């Protein structure tokens, strides 16, 4: 019930898309961690 | 006079002695010791009666 095209050996089909826009895929890995993000020779200026 | 000649100031910039080789937070309070001189010119248009 959908309209589709008949082939015969001679006969061939051909189609093209395109992609939506996507973010980029991540092909890295992270040098640091969420928790050493700090500056290791400094204080802060917050007390806990 | 309601807006009278303004008042001049002027100020030596500090200029930090040699600091810790290691960071420090706590305020500066090292300086290189140091004054100015200079002249100083004042013209004045009065008018008389």
């Amino acid at each position: 019930y959908f309209p589709s095209q008949m082939l015969r050996t001679g006969n061939n089909f051909t189609f093209s898309y395109t992609f939506e826009d996507v973010p980029f895929h991540s092909s890295y890995a992270h040098s640091q961690s969420l928790d050493r993000l700090m500056n290791p020779l400094i204080d802060q200026y917050l007390y806990y | 006079l309601k807006h009278p000649p303004p008042q001049i100031l002027i100020k030596n910039t500090p200029v930090p002695a040699n600091p810790p080789a290691e960071f420090s937070a706590t305020k500066f309070a090292s300086f290189i010791t140091q004054y100015s001189t200079g002249q100083v010119s004042v013209e004045i248009e009065w008018e008389l009666q």
